[PDB]
């Protein structure tokens, strides 16, 4: 009986979350040329 | 029936393996907020039209050289909010005006506040002494003195620091340049601060590490301790005797030697956010008049305090012009201070 | 703003008549420049001797004249003082002194109008920026 | 004047240094 | 897990090959498969180095250090260093990495496979710490091995091609070395050098006769020590004077390596016969002597009169005394006037820099050599920015002597750090207070009091 | 006994009210020459020809300095790295115009502090201790020797070692910027770390047990009277610290193991302040930090500043202006 | 502890990578595109590399006014 929806559970997302859209992004920028 | 306040009290209270509190609701915000705005326009957002630099990783900047950089010098003090008369609700506008400076400013001075505001929390809670909370203070001078007062003694928030790795480092040098930072023992004292603090840290971590008592028969000796044992895990008499020979003298008190662990650091950035205070003004220790004196009427007097003076001005002609655009200054290559040759 | 083929339009010789260079001749130019000439004259200026540059008007004022693709590619094969008076390939590098500045044997008579070309190109962007030393960084 | 108060503080200092090492609080163990 | 575990070893994870100790099968694995990656590296790297390779470019320009050793030992190269053929590279790194196979092998076997101790198996292979005549005869096998290899140089430097000699006369080319300086005052001259500025102890050697002579000596007096130790015990005074272990035998080494790595890294910041400067590039000194030399050229060719030119200062603008009274060039680069190299030593006569020969003798090739160091003097960035902090981006270089300075300045250092923290826990562990104070017999409460 | 054999047990005795030792031996003349000649120099030594342009700098209080602007100063760079003791001086008076007190001082100092360095592992083997409190103190020695040794041979002169004093100190750092955009080192940032870092740790530890001491003193007395010397008994509860800071940050977060904690506090400085030394080590032989001047380039190839142009105006307006005499070439090599 | 399941227990277990093989890689695929697709320059206003300045001119838009600088980057912006 371990709950899913917890405190740790919404801190981890809203630091994991953007951290991969952002690394994402930021991937992408490598292949960007003037 | 308990009330709602006190319902809620139990449910800020409870032990989870992220402590949120009261406090938690200051602080997770506007943390959160000051990382993210951090992590945003040192990504995406430019500071062209702030400073003419490029800033982020869009543009190509790497972790070096990204910063979110503060507004233009014609921005004042404006709190630049985004509903504000200056961005009028333009979120892309609001940043190419620089309002994630403010942002960021702002979010993490509150921000601050709940982290200490956590830390008094929880130490009622579990029933300590608040003295963590204590020695937070210097990091808050450190924080409003450099972030917000200065820029508030000077034109505009322009001045401040802009939030990178780069950015800051030319806040050092302009501080040099400008301020003559190095020569104001209020610096000096957070100096001998920050290095005592150093030198504590180093040589009591290894002097309890090289005094342990044989606990355990592993060469590995980190297993031999239990939290809860009642006995000191080092002997201080041994420290005490080995120090008192090699320096001449030694702690032989151990509630003084962490007092005075607490003391060195936090008075030194205390002692730092003074000087900054006086900076906001220009209230430099600039010169030594008695020197200016001399060096001025006796052209063989030199000191390594009037070669500093020479670097400064040095840093001044050659970085207003791209540092401070507002002034549109055009320095013309025969007015521009150099030695021979360079 | 944009590298276009106006900024890659620039004097073929003395007698008025341009050629258009191709964005790929550009980025070979400034390689090449790179490769054989930076070491001494990164940034337009001359490490070994400064008081002469590669800004375009200072080299319209060289004999015979060094501002156009003929006369930067004949400076490359056969060096000469401002003056036009002295031959220099014993101490500068060229085609004719391959043999003792050794980054000159493989460039092809292409790579020098390439070349020639980067040093015309560069001050159209960059203004007094090209030629004008560290008080312009 | 400058000369002999910069020496003199100095001075004071390397008194209270032999002072503080051999006429110490002796560290007692009981 | 015999042994591989931190309740039966007693050390944990961090400090596993502590482990190893006493288990001489498995640390002799350790040791073979260590020495393959060393070969591999040198085999890989050098065929990274020549695949990058342009041979009309300088091997300065291109970020090369394995390639200059090989050149330097005469193979790939002539007159003025110019590469004349790739291959003896190319045979260098191949056979490295072949062998490097070998030794994996080897490493691998003994170390998971093979037998974990040796003592059971051979009386001759095993060895006891604590055994003093078996430690001084392992001792003793390789320093005769070491001799072999000097004596390897020699050979390649008298009878197989020669060296790469920058000195030689009419211009920088491979040479045999016929001639060895045998004198001991010559060769054990040198040791007893200063290594201060105008002396430089060793890293002054200027000649290949010298640096071959010297080889020579060391060759023998390694296979004569070798020998000696194969045949006797330790002294009784060497027996009271040191610690006899395993780790306390690692802790003399790690301060030998990081004396070592001091002392190359001195060479090739200022040694430009060994580590020739058409390999590596021009020397910190020399590129600030070639500056001088530059201007002293191009202002002497518009009609300056370079001996009589007073600079700002009072002192000359191109030429001034050294504090002995020897010419050298001024402005900043007096501090370099000890520096010598073969462009520039036909200006110099018995009283330094002399005016006449600098009036009418420098020849193209000296102006050209002069303005090709000072513009590759070994200055650059991190990301390899060639030049002063304050330079565009644009050139990409960082001299090899920089690289090979910082390098071996690290790891000496860290090296002297780890003989400090072995020979401290050598000491430690020998007298038996390595893991803590024993809480009932603390020799300081049986110490009188300090007051 | 006989003499030779009591001398050894006096000079190694445990019982000396400073340890001698054999490092000692050598420690106790070398420090005291280095500090007499450093106090005299400090207050009496006229004016020293520091960059060999015949510009002497005034570095000592009776010619005209105070305590933040005087200094000894470096040898001129005439010399070079070529040893200059007093017997290599015509006259005293020659030797105070070269720097000689420099030399004197620096050479007899970095000797005397590697064998303080040798007497801590030296008193720790005497005392049955554990032996590597030495080795925490090779991070502040090897900082020394940088600044005072190794820049000097790389550079190719000891004018270029840093001056002994408070304004020649900044003096050095400033012209250090200029010339290795050490800013941008990132050994030199590992050191801003590991000193911020030792501070911020130094702080968080005071303030940690300082948090946790056991009631046993009144209202009318200082806790620290709470605590005998000796005492077998820990004078705070790690598990009361513990569950604070674990739940300050989170519960893993924290140590609870004083032997790792104590190790931590150890390491985190000492590595860093190694990465410094190397920092100014390495920069000795011209490896510089990042260059990233005109790394910013648009569609038609204007240059467009960063934060790191900025910072290379700065050292620009440096690298023009020091020892304006001493350049006559238009490159500073060294 | 405190009652949470442990990470080491859910970051290997079978139906938490079942969930994030899809949630991971959609969210780095979403950040590329709001990279590849231009969006992030006009969300943001940060110029692309051909924007910073019109082909003329070397004068850069610094901000000047406080209370119309919104209008003074328009206006820069019409005149690209
Ligand atoms: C302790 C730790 C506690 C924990 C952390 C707490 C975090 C809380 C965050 C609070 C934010 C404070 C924002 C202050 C904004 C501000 O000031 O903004 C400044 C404004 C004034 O705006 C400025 O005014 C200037 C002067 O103008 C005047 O003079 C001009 C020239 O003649 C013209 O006449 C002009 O019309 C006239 O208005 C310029 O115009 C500037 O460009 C403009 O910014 O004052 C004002 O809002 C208010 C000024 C009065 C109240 C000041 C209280 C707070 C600040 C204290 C520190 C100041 C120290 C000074 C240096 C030492
Ligand atoms: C057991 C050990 C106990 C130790 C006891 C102490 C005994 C005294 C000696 C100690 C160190 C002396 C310092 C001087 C260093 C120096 O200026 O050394 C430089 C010299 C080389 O000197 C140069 O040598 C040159 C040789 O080049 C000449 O010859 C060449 C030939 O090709 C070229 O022609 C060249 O142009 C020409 O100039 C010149 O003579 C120069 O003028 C001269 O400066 O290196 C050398 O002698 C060899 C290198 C010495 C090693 C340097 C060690 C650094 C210390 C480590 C500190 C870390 C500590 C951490 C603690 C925690
Ligand atoms: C504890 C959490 C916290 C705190 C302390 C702050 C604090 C701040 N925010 Mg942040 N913010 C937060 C959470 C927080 N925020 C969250 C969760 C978000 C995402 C939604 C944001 C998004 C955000 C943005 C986008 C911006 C800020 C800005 C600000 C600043 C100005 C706020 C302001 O003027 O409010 C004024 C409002 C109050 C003080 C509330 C008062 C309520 C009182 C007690 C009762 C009065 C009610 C009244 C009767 C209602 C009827 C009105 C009627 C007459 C019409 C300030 C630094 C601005 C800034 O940083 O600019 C540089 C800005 O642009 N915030
Ligand atoms: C040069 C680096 C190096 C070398 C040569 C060794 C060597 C050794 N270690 Mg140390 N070790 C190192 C680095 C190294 N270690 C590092 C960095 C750490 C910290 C992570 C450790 C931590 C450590 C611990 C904690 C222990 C050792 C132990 C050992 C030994 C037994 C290994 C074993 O049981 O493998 C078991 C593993 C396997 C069977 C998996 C495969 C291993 C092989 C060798 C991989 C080879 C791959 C290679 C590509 C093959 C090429 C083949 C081809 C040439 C034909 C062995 C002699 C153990 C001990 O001392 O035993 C008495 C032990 O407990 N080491
Ligand atoms: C320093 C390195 C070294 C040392 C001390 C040993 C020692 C030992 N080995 Mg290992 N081994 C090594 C490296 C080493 N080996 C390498 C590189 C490999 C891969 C080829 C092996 C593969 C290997 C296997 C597969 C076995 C051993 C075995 C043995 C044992 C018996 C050896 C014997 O009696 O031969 C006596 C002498 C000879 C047979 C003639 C020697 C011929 C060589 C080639 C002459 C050397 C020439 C020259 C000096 C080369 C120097 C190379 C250098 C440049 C790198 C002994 C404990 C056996 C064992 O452990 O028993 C259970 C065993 O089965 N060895
Ligand atoms: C890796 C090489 C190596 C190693 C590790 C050893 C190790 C050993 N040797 Mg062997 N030895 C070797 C090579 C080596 N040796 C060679 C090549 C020879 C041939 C010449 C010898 C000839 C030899 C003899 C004749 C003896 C030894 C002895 C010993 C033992 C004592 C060493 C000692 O106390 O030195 C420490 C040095 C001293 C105590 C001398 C005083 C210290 C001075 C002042 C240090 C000066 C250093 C300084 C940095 C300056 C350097 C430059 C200088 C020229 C100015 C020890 C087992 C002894 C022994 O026990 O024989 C069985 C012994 O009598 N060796
Ligand atoms: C601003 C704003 C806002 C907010 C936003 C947010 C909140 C955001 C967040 C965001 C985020 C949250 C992001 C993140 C990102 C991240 C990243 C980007 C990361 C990266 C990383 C890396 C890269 C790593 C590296 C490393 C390290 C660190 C160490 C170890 C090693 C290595 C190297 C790996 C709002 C809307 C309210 C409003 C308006 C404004
Ligand atoms: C014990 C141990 C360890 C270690 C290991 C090692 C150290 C190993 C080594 C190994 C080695 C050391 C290996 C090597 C290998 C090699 C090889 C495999 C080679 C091959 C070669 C080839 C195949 C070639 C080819 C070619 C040619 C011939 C020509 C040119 C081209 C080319 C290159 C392609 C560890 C840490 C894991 C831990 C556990 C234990
Ligand atoms: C090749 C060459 C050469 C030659 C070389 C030689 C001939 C060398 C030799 C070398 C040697 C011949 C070396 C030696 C070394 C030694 C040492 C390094 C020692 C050490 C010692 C110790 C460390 C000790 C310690 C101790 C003490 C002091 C006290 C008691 C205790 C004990 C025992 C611990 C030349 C330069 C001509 C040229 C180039 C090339
Ligand atoms: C510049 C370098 C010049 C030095 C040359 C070095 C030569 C190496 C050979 C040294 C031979 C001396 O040998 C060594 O002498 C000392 C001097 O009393 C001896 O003597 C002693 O040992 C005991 C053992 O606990 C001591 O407590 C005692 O005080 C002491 O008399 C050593 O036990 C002996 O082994
Ligand atoms: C135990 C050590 C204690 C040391 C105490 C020493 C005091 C006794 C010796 C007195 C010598 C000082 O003598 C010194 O000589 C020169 C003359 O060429 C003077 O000349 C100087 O004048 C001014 C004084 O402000 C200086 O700024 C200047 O750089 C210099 O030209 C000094 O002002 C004078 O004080
Ligand atoms: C902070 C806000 C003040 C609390 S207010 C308080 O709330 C109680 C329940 O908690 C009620 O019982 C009570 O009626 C009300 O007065
Ligand atoms: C360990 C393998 C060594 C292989 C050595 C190859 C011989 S080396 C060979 O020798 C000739 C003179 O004898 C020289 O003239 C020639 O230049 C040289 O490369
Ligand atoms: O001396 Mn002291 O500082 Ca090293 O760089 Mn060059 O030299 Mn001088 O100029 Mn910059
Ligand atoms: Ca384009
Ligand atoms: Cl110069
Ligand atoms: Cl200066
Ligand atoms: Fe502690």
């Amino acid at each position: 009986s371990y709950p899913i929806f917890t405190v740790r559970w919404v801190a981890v997302h809203t630091l994991a979350v953007p951290t991969i859209f952002f690394l994402g992004a930021i991937a992408a920028m490598q292949f960007i040329q003037r | 029936e308990r009330g709602w306040f006190d319902i809620l009290d139990d449910w800020l209270k409870r032990d989870r393996f992220v402590f949120v509190g009261w406090s938690g609701i200051l602080l997770f915000p506007c943390a959160y907020l000051a990382l993210g705005g951090w992590l945003t326009g040192t990504t995406f957002v430019t500071s062209w039209y702030t400073h003419g630099l490029a800033s982020s990783y869009l543009e190509g900047c790497n972790f070096l050289t990204v910063a979110v950089s503060t507004p233009a010098n014609s921005m004042g003090h404006s709190l630049l909010l985004l509903w504000g008369p200056e961005a009028q609700g333009d979120f892309t506008r609001w940043c190419q005006l620089g309002g994630l400076w403010t942002f960021i400013a702002l979010h993490g001075a509150f921000g601050l506040i709940g982290f200490m505001l956590r830390q008094f929390e929880i130490a009622r809670l579990v029933g300590v002494r608040p003295y963590n909370a204590i020695a937070f203070s210097a990091p808050i001078a450190v924080f409003v003195s450099v972030f917000l007062i200065y820029p508030l003694g000077q034109s505009s928030w322009f001045f401040a620091p802009s939030f990178g790795v780069a950015a800051i480092f030319r806040f050092l040098l302009f501080f040099q340049g400008f301020h003559n930072w190095t020569l104001n023992p209020f610096h000096m004292m957070g100096v001998a601060g920050v290095l005592g603090g150093a030198l504590l840290c180093a040589i009591h971590g290894a002097t309890v590490e090289n005094t342990l008592f044989q606990d355990g028969e592993g060469a590995s000796t980190f297993r031999a301790f239990n939290p809860t044992q009642a006995e000191e895990t080092y002997s201080m008499v041994t420290a005490n005797r080995f120090w008192s020979q090699i320096f001449g003298i030694a702690f032989s008190n151990k509630r003084w030697l962490h007092f005075f662990m607490l003391f060195v650091p936090v008075t030194g950035l205390w002692m730092s956010a003074i000087g900054v205070v006086g900076l906001a003004l220009n209230l430099r220790s600039y010169d030594f008049i008695s020197q200016e004196i001399r060096a001025a009427e006796d052209p063989e007097f030199e000191t390594f305090y009037t070669k500093n003076l020479l670097l400064n001005e040095g840093i001044r002609a050659w970085m207003a012009p791209q540092d401070q655009p507002h002034e549109n200054f055009v320095f013309p290559e025969e007015v521009l201070p150099r030695g021979n040759a360079l | 703003a944009e590298l276009t083929p106006e900024v890659l339009t620039v004097p073929l010789n003395s007698e008025g008549k341009t050629i258009t260079l191709t964005e790929k001749q550009y980025l070979e130019g400034k390689r090449l420049f790179q490769y054989a000439c930076a070491s001494c004259h990164v940034g337009g200026i001359t490490k070994t001797n400064p008081s002469l540059d590669l800004r375009t008007e200072t080299l319209a004022l060289a004999t015979p004249p060094r501002d156009n693709i003929e006369g930067l590619v004949d400076y490359m094969k056969n060096p000469t003082t401002y003056d036009g008076e002295q031959e220099i390939a014993e101490v500068h590098p060229s085609l004719r002194s391959a043999d003792i500045f050794p980054k000159m044997r493989n460039l092809t008579e292409k790579d020098l109008v390439a070349i020639a070309g980067h040093i015309l190109v560069e001050p159209k962007i960059l203004g007094d920026k090209w030629g004008g030393g560290k008080v312009y960084y | 004047m400058e000369t002999i108060t910069y020496v003199f503080i100095f001075a004071c200092i390397i008194a209270l240094f032999f002072f503080a090492i051999f006429f110490r609080e002796p560290p007692r163990i009981t | 897990a015999t042994n591989r575990d931190q309740e039966s070893s007693g050390f944990a994870w961090w400090a596993g090959n502590a482990r190893l100790i006493n288990l001489s099968g498995k640390l002799l694995g350790a040791h073979v498969a260590h020495a393959g990656l060393i070969v591999f590296w040198a085999g890989a790297m050098t065929l990274f180095e020549l695949a990058h390779f342009i041979p009309e470019k300088p091997m300065y320009e291109q970020g090369l250090i394995l390639i200059p050793h090989i050149a330097t030992l005469g193979w790939g190269v002539g007159p003025g260093g110019e590469v004349v053929d790739t291959f003896p590279f190319f045979v260098v790194g191949v056979v490295h990495l072949i062998s490097s196979a070998v030794l994996g092998f080897g490493g691998v076997y003994h170390a998971i496979r093979g037998p974990e101790t040796l003592e059971e198996y051979s009386s001759f292979f095993g060895y006891d710490w604590k055994d003093k005549n078996k430690m001084t005869t392992i001792l003793g096998f390789h320093l005769i091995v070491l001799g072999i290899g000097a004596l390897l140089l020699v050979a390649k430097a008298m009878f197989f091609g020669g060296l790469y000699d920058t000195w030689a006369p009419g211009g920088g080319d491979v040479r045999v070395i016929t001639n060895p300086t045998l004198d001991p005052r010559v060769i054990f001259g040198y040791l007893l050098k200063s290594p201060f500025g105008g002396e430089g102890w060793i890293v002054s050697v200027n000649n290949l006769e010298d640096v071959v002579g010297g080889h020579i000596w060391i060759g023998l007096i390694c296979i004569a020590g070798g020998i000696w130790h194969i045949l006797t015990t330790p002294f009784g005074w060497a027996r009271r004077a040191f610690i006899w272990s395993g780790e306390a035998y690692l802790s003399y080494s790690l301060g030998a390596l990081s004396m070592m790595g001091f002392i190359a890294t001195c060479f090739v910041w200022f040694n430009n016969t060994v580590y020739p400067s058409e390999f590596y590039g021009p020397t910190g000194p020399e590129a600030s002597q070639a500056q001088a030399m530059t201007f002293l050229i191009r202002d002497q060719k518009l009609g300056a009169n370079v001996g009589s030119a007073q600079g700002p200062t009072g002192l000359g603008k191109y030429l001034m005394r050294s504090p002995t009274g020897e010419i050298i060039f001024g402005g900043e680069t007096m501090r370099f006037w000890d520096f010598r190299g073969p462009w520039l030593e036909p200006l110099r006569g018995p009283n330094g820099l002399d005016l006449n020969k600098i009036k009418n003798d420098i020849q193209p090739w000296q102006e050209r050599r002069a303005a090709e160091y000072m513009t590759h003097a070994p200055l650059g960035s991190l990301n390899s920015v060639g030049g002063v902090a304050t330079e565009i981006n644009s050139v990409n270089f960082v001299s090899p002597r920089s690289w090979l300075a910082t390098s071996h300045f690290v790891l000496a250092f860290f090296f002297l750090v780890g003989h400090l923290w072995h020979a401290g826990r050598a000491r430690a562990a020998a007298a038996g207070f390595e893991k803590g104070i024993d809480r009932e017999s603390e020799p300081v409460l049986s110490m009188p009091s300090l007051d | 006994a006989n003499l030779w054999e009591r001398f050894c047990n006096w000079v190694t005795s445990t019982d000396n009210r400073l340890y001698v030792g054999w490092f000692g031996v050598i420690m106790i003349p070398t420090l005291l020459a280095a500090t007499i000649c450093f106090v005299i120099a400090f207050i009496a030594a006229p004016p020293v020809d520091i960059d060999g342009i015949r510009e002497p700098v005034s570095g000592s209080l009776l010619y005209g300095n105070n305590i933040i602007t005087g200094a000894v100063v470096p040898s001129s760079n005439a010399i070079g790295l070529h040893f200059y003791p007093i017997w290599e001086a015509a006259s005293l008076d020659e030797w105070l115009y070269n720097g000689g007190p420099y030399q004197l001082i620096i050479f007899h100092f970095l000797l005397g502090a590697s064998c303080y360095m040798g007497r801590q592992w030296e008193l720790s083997y005497r005392l049955g201790m554990r032996p590597w409190i030495c080795v925490a103190y090779s991070a502040p020695l090897a900082s020394a020797f940088a600044v005072f040794l190794i820049y000097p041979i790389g550079q190719g002169s000891f004018s270029d070692g840093m001056p002994l004093g408070i304004s020649g100190t900044f003096n050095f750092m400033i012209v250090f910027q200029a010339e290795h955009n050490i800013l941008m080192h990132p050994f030199h940032q590992l050191g801003v770390a590991g000193v911020f870092g030792g501070a911020l740790f130094c702080a968080m530890h005071g303030s940690l047990v300082t948090s946790s001491l056991i009631r046993e003193t009144t209202e009318t007395e200082s806790a620290n009277y709470g605590y005998k010397f000796g005492q077998e008994e820990e004078t705070y509860n790690i598990v009361a610290a513990h569950g604070y800071f674990g739940r300050l940050i989170f519960q893993y977060a924290s140590f609870n193991n004083s032997r790792s904690l104590h190790f931590f506090l150890a390491a985190w400085p000492v590595v860093g302040v190694w990465f410094t030394a190397l920092g100014i080590s390495t920069m000795a032989f011209n490896l510089n930090g990042f260059n990233f001047n005109h790394s910013v380039i648009d569609a038609k190839g204007n240059v467009i500043n960063t934060w790191a142009d900025i910072i290379n105006r700065a050292n620009l307006g440096m690298e023009v202006m020091h020892e304006r005499n001493a350049h006559n070439f238009p490159l500073d090599l060294a | 502890t405190t009652g949470e399941r442990p990470f080491s227990d859910i970051i290997t277990s079978v139906r938490y990578w079942v969930i994030h093989s899809i949630t991971i890689p959609a969210l780095f695929i979403a950040g590329w595109l709001f990279v590849s697709t231009g969006l992030a320059y006009d969300v943001f206003g940060t110029p692309r590399p051909d924007s910073y300045y019109a082909q003329e001119q070397r004068s850069i838009p610094l901000v000047t006014d406080r209370f119309e600088a919104k209008q003074q980057v328009e206006t820069f912006l019409e005149q690209l």
